[PDB]
């Protein structure tokens, strides 16, 4: 199967600026490379077909170029409605295949997350369960590292994370991290920590609590 | 006014068959080639196959012999059938014309052996019940429900600002979702803040005061 | 316009026909030669009221719409006139869709009767591609 590799994985841009997205094929595919845009909760939309042919109805700022194994989607002056996912797809050989996609995101000023930690509720403990929750809200860029520590030891098992899409309100990102244990596990330890490392500071933001208090 | 409407069971059990119908209106099935594409949870697209004007089909070898694409020229619909599914077949399925100029709305088909299960709603409040600073963030943990979705509101909707409701994640075959709400320190605990969670599938609605 | 052999080869190569769905460039140059002698304006009227258009003689009953063909399906979603342009863009796009049908280049009788099973590579040999 032909493998399509897209880069960068993510591209941050300020509306008004021009950008170029790359798609490389593992084998020559002539001009049989198509570009698709896909926004949150929407279906894919064909932008350019056969490497550089325009699709009647698509904004002129979108143009494609390249041939063989190297293709480029260019967006002259990215606009507010242009942020989302972009995928390339080849039709030269069956099966048709898609690239991994490039996420076009809105560039804004860096912002540190607002971190909050919460202990298991009395209700959940009664059910024999124990989830420790940590919210990391309104930060930018999206790159962030969250580490959980129990009694000073890093804990990876039982951790589940959820991320929101870039915020339509302020273009930031938010994340929820939950460490789930059994009630017996939870009551066995004392300190619970949510540690977030973000570009905004060389020192991680630490939120924690000890059962030996409150 | 060409439109493609997808329809089919949104929930299928492992080893069963997933079925989707693409109803075409404002155009005729015999007037084009038709395709099926799926998008996995992590934004990975896979071209499943297409059926030409002559009825010939082309299937992606990744699907082994589990896929079947057929059409009904009298009903102006084409269908996708995928047998012996597993949780890995959970995805958003799309139909489109081969030209890629017309696409269906997209239907999320979930493969799971889970049975309808009402959610447990847990309040998230600061450890010492004490606030620190000009604001306070509270939360709601909706754990162990199936299938999606659940609707979550704060104070029946009267509290709509500073809210962050995160996409559900799969935890032991069941869904878990959380929501954070941030208010000024003068608002809580001065005023009551309640998490309202409705889960239609289980005919349940619960209110949890923080 | 009437293309020179190598000229069309270069153009078809640029239009991604070299190895499209397993068919080498020569197959397309050969098909074009026998279908229309590389003439983009070639037309052929059929008994069923349909007409074949362009360098690859694509039919108006199944592939393009000329506004006057009984039971036109317009599978290529294009006016047949687009197939008469000196710009081969539309003819190539449509040819690709046709070949994507279960029968490959067998859709073209001329290719079947004069190019199939032959050293089609001979059609581009000599050209500087």
């Amino acid at each position: 199967d032909i493998v399509l590799t897209q880069s960068p994985a993510t591209l941050s841009v300020t509306p008004g600026d021009s950008v170029s997205l790359s798609c490389r094929a593992s084998q020559s595919i002539s001009n049989n490379l198509h570009w698709y845009q896909q926004k949150s909760h929407e279906s894919p939309r064909l932008l350019i077909k056969y490497a550089s042919q325009s699709i009647s109805g698509i904004p002129s700022r979108f143009s494609g170029s390249g041939s063989g194994t190297d293709f480029t989607l260019s967006i002259n002056s990215v606009e507010t409605e242009d942020f989302g996912m972009y995928f390339c797809q080849q039709s030269n050989s069956w099966p048709y295949t898609f690239g991994g996609g490039t996420k076009l995101e809105i560039k804004r000023a860096d912002a540190a997350p607002t971190v909050s930690i919460f202990p298991p509720s009395s209700e959940q403990l009664t059910s024999g369960g124990a989830s420790v929750v940590c919210f990391l809200n309104n930060f930018y860029p999206k790159d962030i590292n969250v580490k959980w520590k129990i009694d000073g030891s890093e804990r990876q098992n039982g951790v589940l994370n959820s991320w929101t899409d870039q915020d339509s309100k302020d273009s930031t990102y938010s994340m929820s991290s939950t460490l789930t244990l059994t009630k017996d596990e939870y009551e066995r330890h004392n300190s619970y920590t949510c540690e977030a490392t973000h570009k905004t500071s060389t020192s991680p933001i630490v939120k924690s609590f000890n059962r030996n208090e409150c | 006014e060409v439109q493609l409407q997808e329809s089919g069971p949104s929930l299928v059990k492992p080893s069963q068959t997933l079925s989707l119908t693409c109803s075409v209106t404002g155009d005729s099935i015999i007037r084009d080639y038709w395709s099926w594409i799926r998008k996995f949870p992590g934004n990975k697209l896979e071209y499943m196959g297409y059926i030409s004007f002559s009825g010939n089909t082309f299937y992606h070898p990744s699907l082994k012999s589990r896929i079947s694409i057929t059409r009904d020229t009298s009903k102006n619909q084409h269908y996708l059938q995928l047998s012996s599914v597993t949780t890995e077949d959970t995805a958003t399925y799309y139909c489109a014309n081969w030209d890629g100029t017309y696409w269906g709305e997209g239907t999320l088909v979930t493969v799971s052996a889970a049975k309808t299960t009402a959610p447990s709603v847990y309040p998230l409040a600061p450890v010492c019940g004490d606030t620190t600073g000009s604001s306070v963030t509270l939360g709601c943990l909706v754990k162990g429900y199936f299938p999606e979705p659940v609707t979550l509101t704060w104070n029946s909707g009267s509290l709509s600002s500073g809210v962050h409701t995160f996409p559900a994640v799969l935890q032991s075959d069941l869904y878990t979702l959380s929501s954070s709400v941030t208010v000024t320190s003068s608002t809580w605990p001065s005023q009551s803040i309640t998490c309202n969670v409705a889960h239609p599938a289980s005919s349940t609605a619960v209110d949890k005061k923080i | 316009k009437v293309f020179g052999r190598c000229e069309l080869a270069a153009a078809m190569k640029r239009h991604g026909l070299d190895n499209y769905r397993g068919y080498s460039l020569g197959n397309w140059v050969c098909a074009a030669k026998f279908e229309s002698n590389f003439n983009t304006q070639a037309t052929n009227r059929n008994t069923d009221g349909s007409t074949d258009y362009g360098i690859l003689q694509i039919n108006s009953a199944w592939w393009c719409n000329d506004g006057r063909t009984p039971g036109s399906r317009n599978l290529c979603n294009i006016p047949c006139s687009a197939l008469l342009s000196s710009d081969i863009t539309a003819s190539v796009n449509c040819a690709k869709k046709i070949v994507s049908d279960g029968n490959g280049m067998n859709a073209w009788v001329a290719w079947r009767n004069r190019c199939k099973g032959t050293d089609v590579q001979a059609w581009i040999r000599g050209c500087r591609l």
